[PDB]
């Protein structure tokens, strides 16, 4: 099973 | 020492702790982000089987597809670390 | 417009060009790195089959394991873009 | 076939 994930740094 | 702040995890508590520990070892040893990333990736390949990918940095965004229960995104001090197995 | 500088590629010329084109569309539409990354990832999943992963940023290092002929790392203007399929 | 790759931003 696979899931999309997004991340974004604070800076 | 450095403050760990887990931002997003799909991962067991034990494995999250091993991620923070591995990243702390990596930062103790290396200053360049790609080398930090390489240490963490290679250790996770050994501890938790391949195939892991690691990004380390102060400014980035990502969109990835990961295996369930194999994703963490966290800060250790001022550096952000993304570590996951692909789906 | 923005200057494309391919730094490291394991990828056909056509697909490298599609990567630059997709990233240019993404930057035209979005300002946030994770959204830029998402546009590129999703377009590459459609054009070149899943599963792609994309990182967009000004400060990061990476260590990843990719399928042969499915990796590019390039700048478009001042932002660096890593796009690959996992091995 | 799979290959390891490393990248590092200029800034």
């Amino acid at each position: 099973k696979a899931i999309d994930a997004a991340t974004q740094t604070e800076e | 020492d450095r403050k760990a702040v887990i931002k997003n995890a799909d991962m067991s508590e034990e494995m999250q702790q091993d991620a923070v520990d591995c990243a702390t070892q990596a930062l103790e040893k290396y200053n360049i982000e790609k080398d930090i990333a390489a240490y963490i990736k290679k250790e996770f390949d050994k501890k938790y089987n391949p195939t892991w990918h690691c990004i380390v940095g102060r400014n980035f965004g990502s969109y990835v597809t990961h295996e369930t229960r194999h994703f963490i995104y966290f800060y250790l001090g001022q550096v952000a670390i993304l570590l996951f197995k692909s789906g």
